[PDB]
């Protein structure tokens, strides 16, 4: 199915951006992305690697 | 901060695979080399006040002009900030020695160094000359591989500030 | 040789060096030279 | 090629779009643009040249309606790693 | 996500002080145990397919409802997802064991792992039981002294058990 | 994204009727005094780093806890982020000043900033204090009667103060 | 891309020199006659569909082979692409008329266009013919003195003619 | 370069559309302001030598510690390069005034400014002082609006340096 | 990307044979002077800004044509590009010194660099001169006896000279 | 191949930075423990004959169902290229030892292993049995660090075959 | 992409005419024979692994140099690529068999394959040989009468052979 992942960044993403430098224009922290089941795992791993914080996931 | 063990784990998780022979390689090297690094950390910690005062006076030496009235080094608050900043740099050097990786250095001074110094009109050459002072001091204060461990981190700090 | 001598000695070295530094280069290259050569001035100056 | 062969076309597109390169430079909100006209870290010094070869100008396109078809441009350069004339450039930059 | 040394540096900077001598002594003790720790993590990474396979055999012997049609380890697709999830959990356990820190586990998967398993409806108690079986197989392969010099490693088994417990308790 | 003219047109279209002669007179007045608006925006822009530096010095003299280790602006990168946020707020305030409408500030800079700071752990009240300090420095720089022919621009001062106060209120 | 002013600056930088009094006079004259340039650009922009329709009708009357089966404008796709090309060329010519420099044409419009047509098989003589027809259609709108203050604007007619010629020459 | 007309055309082109009322009104504003800007450039060109000499002298007065032996401000070559730099800045300020946009500055000076100044250890404060001087004498050289445009461009350069 | 070990393996595998006794002896020797090789690589990395700055000063003294109005390194942007290239080439030389083979240098830096410069219009002779000056400024820091154990490293100096000269001959 | 040196140079190149201290430390570790690895390589190369014959015989003992007619192990050519395959595995294991990284194994055997074994219907358990035997007499032939270093690569090959 | 119908339509469009009665008759015959065409395509698809394995065995018995160290199918990776390429070519041949047209084979599979193999160092003669062995195995399976209703399908045999040898001709 499709799952909505609400993402937050509380500093791990912040320090990664501080090291690498702002490299695409800055954006707000809390945001939500819809992901299908096929792309569910890679998107999850990608968020975890980036230092992103996921506050909740909803199935619809 | 991104250190040797941490970089191992991050590389392994990036590729979605385990810890292989090379990653165990790096981990063993770090674990065996910790001892010179931590003794260097102890030596730098015990001699912190002498080092920071020497570096502060070195900055006032190679930059005599900063001290006159109307300049940035004049005032007790400004020189206290000088001492505190040199102590910060020394503390993060010791942290990087303990961690066996410049991660503490990068994340606590390097990231955001240039634009902060631009904003507050702090000349990086002051801190470069101070850190060269600590470099020369520890070249004498340390013996063996610990000297190399301290001096490599000091030179990384120089390369960042330069 | 008299002209070369006058330029060397008569005047100060400071303005001599200043005028030597601003002499037009023999490479007659604008700033966009090099991007006009590979034809990518537009592909670079497009707004992000 | 192996990715498309083993997992199809969609996975091949997802590799490009889920790549760390894409997210570093474009990241979910900016349109892609031509980066390779400036030095990129990890570039191979032939990437600039390969992009100049791939780029056809502002009025150029990538159409499949060109007379000969839609044909590859970088195969020999990619496989060889270069023009193959560099040792001889080194020889020339010696005596003659 | 940070190592034991980086953790100690973290508290040291939060209080703003240089690293204390006792904390330095603890870090030196850790770096002395480091070679034992590398033997342990090499055991974990080396025997991983056997660990997963044994844990799976036992888990689907003790729980057939996952195997039956309409179960959650059915069909091949779900069974492969189960095997992959055990793989990922063991990978993160080895990562934490090498790092010596437990938060490198919670900030990697366990933060969203439970919410994911609740969305998919996967019984979290089964995943916890799978991780516990993996723990048993990991202790069996860890205590093996063949081809390695003999010595005590009680701290390492305790730490590995705590990490397995943290995974199985954060999922459930 | 609106200005005074676009907002007025929006209300006119919701009522479904042409713009009234009173509205036309108001907007003609706005465009006649837009010269002073350009002077105010130029004063805001040309002195932006000075405003930010002054406000930072004042804020870090008053709120000393931020600078110290464990404070929100201690790690040297967090100081960089503080400065970047101050510059962004100043930039969007000047944008809104030129437009004459506060919507460009809100919809693009302020709508999520509260939740961002709260997720981060930043003290929003200190950010509001920084915004007010920027308001003070900006007022000093706009009221500079040099460099421009002397004139009555109390409306511009009030408008800029409203934009700064509204940014502070939305932040904290 | 350059305008007239940036072209002059670029030429002066190759000399390491400031702009001469004469060159500044030329630029001031260009600026003072800018309202006429604006009217010419508005003439090209506002009458663009008329210009393109006139050119298309004349082009396909002269060259019937372009619209037969096998022609270069036969199916709806090829005719749509042809009309798009004409619109694009007129759009860039108006850009150049505003800028005062043919730089926009060479950098963008005519950058890879001859090679594009050559690889497609488009008869570039016919494209240049369409561009000349557009020039003829555009001169009648440029010269129209209705609804604009009457004056001498022959220079703008000549400049627009030369831009159309530059397009056609790059094509064929 | 990034001027009023070029930005207008770039926005129209990026959206693939002709020039409408908004863009023509912007170009109209450019064509009106050309007069004050062009004659401000004329006045700045006329007094270029005095302005450069005064800016160099102001740098030395504010930074006396550069000119004694051993550092950047010492030597005829260094002082000639100082004159060359201040003349560069003035040249591109006049260029920007004529072109009615910061395109000349942004493209020739500001782009790469920090990396270059860092590599050669040129303090941006020297140039900030030189430009503040230039601002002081353009205040009295120029009247009315011309003063205004020249100040906008001088301050854009200053802001980029700081 | 090849080092000496992988190059030896590649040759041994084209032959289809195990590594010979003499091959193992050569590789053991390489690993033996690995410490001095690391000293040289550290000398190049720690002193990169000084090497680049010295090379730049001498280069622009010699060829002042490059930095005058019109030169290829004249505006701030192109001068920064020049310094960036110098740092890149020095970085790849240091990589080649670490690996013991120039394969990385040639493959990732030099194979297309000359035609890149030709495409951009960059004088390749001046780039080669800059690389030679970098070699000069790097030998002085490379031989610095201070801070390291005194010993013999003439073979390393020759190897680094070959890397720099191959860069200069490739680019020119 | 990706070795310690290749890995550190790759990670330095991707980030566009000079080789820092941690990478130099890893390189030093590789250089120091080359000697046990090359000793192991010499031991395995010298003993390759009995090694490969014993491994083939172990495979046949563990899978006696392969030597009967109508099956894979039947035939003299199938025997000979069984031995050829085991010799390949041994040679690439020695390459891995010498290179102080599993890169030769990945690149030459592991990359493409499964699809080749599936196309020609080669049981990976045959090769796991052979490598388990080789693992058995590595202890007989090797000692100290050398033995563990060889065991790492043998286990890596078995894991990939798993 | 083209099938037989779409080519016919394409020439008819080039003339600008309808499809003649003879062309419609040929297309009717094609569609009548379409069920035999489907049987041929399913024989190619169903027995594909057998075809690839037989071709590989014959090819590597014939050319043992390919599987010796230094051969172009020596390491596992190159052997996997070899088998992958054979599968890909057979798959595009099955596509062309179903379509009745060799267009997809040319456009996709053989677009630039000879230059690819020349740059890789791949012997194009051996690739063509592999295509011939695949053709032989395919004819063995396609002539099979088991599980199909007996009938004359020689046109399909000859057409399949033309696709195979056209691939082999383009490669070598
Ligand atoms: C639309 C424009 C926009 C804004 C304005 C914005 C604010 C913003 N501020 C941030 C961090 C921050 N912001 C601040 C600044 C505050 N804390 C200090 O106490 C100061 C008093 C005060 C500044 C006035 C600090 C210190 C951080 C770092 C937080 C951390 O790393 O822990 C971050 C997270 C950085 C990242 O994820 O890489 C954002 C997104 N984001 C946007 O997209
Ligand atoms: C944890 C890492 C860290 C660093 C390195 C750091 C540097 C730093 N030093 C500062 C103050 C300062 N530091 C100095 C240092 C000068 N005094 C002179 O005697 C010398 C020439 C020179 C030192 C060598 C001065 C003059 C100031 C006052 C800045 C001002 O004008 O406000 C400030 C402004 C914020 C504040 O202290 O209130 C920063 C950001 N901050 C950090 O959080
Ligand atoms: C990884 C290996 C690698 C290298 C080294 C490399 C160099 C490189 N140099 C470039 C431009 C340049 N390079 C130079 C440097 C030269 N001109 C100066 O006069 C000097 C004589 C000389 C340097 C010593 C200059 C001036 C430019 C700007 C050219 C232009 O765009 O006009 C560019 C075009 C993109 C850009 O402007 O950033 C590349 C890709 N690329 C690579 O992939
Ligand atoms: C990024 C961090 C991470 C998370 C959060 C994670 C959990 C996780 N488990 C998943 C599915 C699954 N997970 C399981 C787990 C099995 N079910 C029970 O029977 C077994 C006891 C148990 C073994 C642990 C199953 C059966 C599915 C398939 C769910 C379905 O499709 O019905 C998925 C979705 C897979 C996809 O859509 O591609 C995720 C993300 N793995 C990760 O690497
Ligand atoms: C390159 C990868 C790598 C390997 C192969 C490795 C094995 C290894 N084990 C060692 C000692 C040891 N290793 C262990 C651990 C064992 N004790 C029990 O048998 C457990 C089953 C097991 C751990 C769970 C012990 C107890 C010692 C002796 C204590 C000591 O020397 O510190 C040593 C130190 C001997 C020396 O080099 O001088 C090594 C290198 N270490 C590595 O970094
Ligand atoms: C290129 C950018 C640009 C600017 C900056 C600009 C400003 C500008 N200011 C002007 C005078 C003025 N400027 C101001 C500004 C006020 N004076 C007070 O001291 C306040 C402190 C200050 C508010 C910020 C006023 C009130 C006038 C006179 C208005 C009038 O002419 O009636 C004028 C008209 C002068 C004339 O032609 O007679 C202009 C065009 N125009 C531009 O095209
Ligand atoms: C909103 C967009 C916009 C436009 C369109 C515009 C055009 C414009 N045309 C003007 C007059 C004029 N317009 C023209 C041009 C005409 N003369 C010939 O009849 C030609 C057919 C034609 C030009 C090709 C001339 C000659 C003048 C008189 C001004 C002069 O001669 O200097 C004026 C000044 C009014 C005056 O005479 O005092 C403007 C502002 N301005 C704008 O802001
Ligand atoms: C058009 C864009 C552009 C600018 C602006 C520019 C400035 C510039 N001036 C330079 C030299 C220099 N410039 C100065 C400036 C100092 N002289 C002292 O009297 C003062 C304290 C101070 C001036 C206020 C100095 C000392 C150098 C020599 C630095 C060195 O070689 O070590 C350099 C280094 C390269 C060279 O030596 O030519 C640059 C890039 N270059 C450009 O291409
Ligand atoms: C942190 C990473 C790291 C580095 C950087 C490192 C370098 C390093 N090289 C060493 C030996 C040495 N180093 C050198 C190199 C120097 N001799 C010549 O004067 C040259 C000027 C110069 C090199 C070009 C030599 C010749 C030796 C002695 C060789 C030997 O040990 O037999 C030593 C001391 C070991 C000893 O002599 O007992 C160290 C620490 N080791 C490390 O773990
Ligand atoms: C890079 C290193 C490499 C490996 C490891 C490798 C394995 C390998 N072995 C092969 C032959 C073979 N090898 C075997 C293996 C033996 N036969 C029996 O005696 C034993 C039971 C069994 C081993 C335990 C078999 C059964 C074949 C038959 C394949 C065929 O008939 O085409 C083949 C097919 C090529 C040929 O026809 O010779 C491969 C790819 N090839 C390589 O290039
Ligand atoms: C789901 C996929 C699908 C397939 C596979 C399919 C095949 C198919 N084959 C058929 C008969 C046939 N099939 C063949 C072809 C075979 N005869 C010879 O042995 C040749 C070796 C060989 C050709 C390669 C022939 C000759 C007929 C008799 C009908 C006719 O000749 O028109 C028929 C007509 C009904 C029948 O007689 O059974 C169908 C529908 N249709 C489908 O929808």
């Amino acid at each position: 199915r499709i799952y909505k992942i609400t993402v937050s960044e509380a500093g791990a993403y912040a320090t990664n951006k501080h090291r690498t430098g702002y490299r695409a224009p800055i954006r707000q922290s809390n945001y939500t992305l819809t992901v299908p089941y096929d792309r569910f795992l890679p998107e999850m791993i990608r968020l975890h690697q980036s230092g992103a914080k996921i506050v909740n996931v909803t199935s619809v | 901060s991104r250190t040797v063990i941490t970089e191992v784990i991050a590389t392994a998780d990036s590729q979605g695979r385990f810890l292989n022979s090379t990653e165990l390689q790096a981990a063993f090297g770090r674990f065996e080399r910790a001892v010179p690094a931590i003794e260097a950390a102890r030596a730098l910690t015990k001699n912190q006040d002498a080092l920071v005062k020497g570096a502060v006076q070195a900055v006032f030496k190679k930059f005599p002009y900063v001290t006159q009235p109307g300049e940035k080094g004049y005032g007790d608050s400004n020189q206290a900030k000088c001492a505190r900043d040199i102590g910060y740099y020394l503390r993060f050097i010791t942290y990087s020695l303990v961690a066996s990786g410049t991660g503490p250095l990068d994340d606590y001074v390097i990231a955001g160094l240039r634009e902060v110094n631009r904003a507050f009109n702090l000349n990086p050459l002051w801190y470069i000359e101070a850190l060269n002072y600590i470099k020369g001091e520890t070249g004498k204060l340390l013996s063996g591989q610990s000297k190399t461990e301290a001096l490599l981190y000091i030179d990384h700090a120089i390369n960042a500030l330069s | 040789f008299l002209n070369m001598a006058k330029d060397l000695t008569s005047v100060s070295r400071a303005e001599w060096l200043a005028k030597s530094y601003t002499q037009p280069s023999r490479y007659q290259q604008t700033e966009t030279f090099g991007q006009e050569r590979i034809g990518a001035v537009g592909a670079i100056e497009t707004p992000r | 090629l192996d990715l498309w062969n083993t997992q199809g076309y969609d996975a091949e597109i997802d590799s490009y779009v889920d790549s760390e390169e894409y997210l570093d430079f474009f990241g979910e909100d900016t349109v892609p643009y031509f980066r390779g006209f400036k030095y990129q870290t990890g570039q191979s010094a032939e990437g600039f040249n390969r992009l100049v070869r791939l780029y056809d100008g502002w009025a150029g396109s990538d159409t499949d309606r060109n007379v000969g078809g839609q044909v590859a441009r970088l195969t020999a350069n990619l496989t060889r790693g270069g023009s193959g004339l560099e040792p001889f450039i080194v020889m020339a930059n010696s005596r003659r | 996500m940070n190592d034991v040394f980086t953790r100690a540096i973290a508290q040291a900077d939060l209080k703003g002080s240089f690293l204390l001598e006792s904390d330095l002594d603890k870090l030196a003790s850790f770096a002395k145990e480091g070679v034992k720790r590398l033997d342990a993590v090499a055991a974990l990474t080396n025997n991983a397919p056997a660990i997963i396979s044994d844990a799976a055999h036992k888990l689907f012997a003790e729980q057939q409802e996952l195997i039956q049609p309409g179960g959650n380890a059915y069909p091949h697709r779900r069974m492969a997802a189960c095997l992959r999830d055990m793989e990922i959990i063991l990978r993160y356990v080895s990562y934490a064991l090498l790092a010596g820190d437990a938060s490198v586990l919670d900030d990697r998967c366990l933060n969203g792992l439970r919410e994911t398993y609740n969305a998919l409806g996967t019984p979290t108690q089964s995943v916890a039981r799978a991780v516990q079986l993996m723990k048993d197989a990991a202790m069996v392969h860890l205590k093996s002294t063949a081809n390695v010099t003999v010595g005590d490693c009680s701290s390492l088994y305790s730490e590995a058990a705590t990490y397995f417990d943290k995974a199985a308790a954060s999922i459930a």
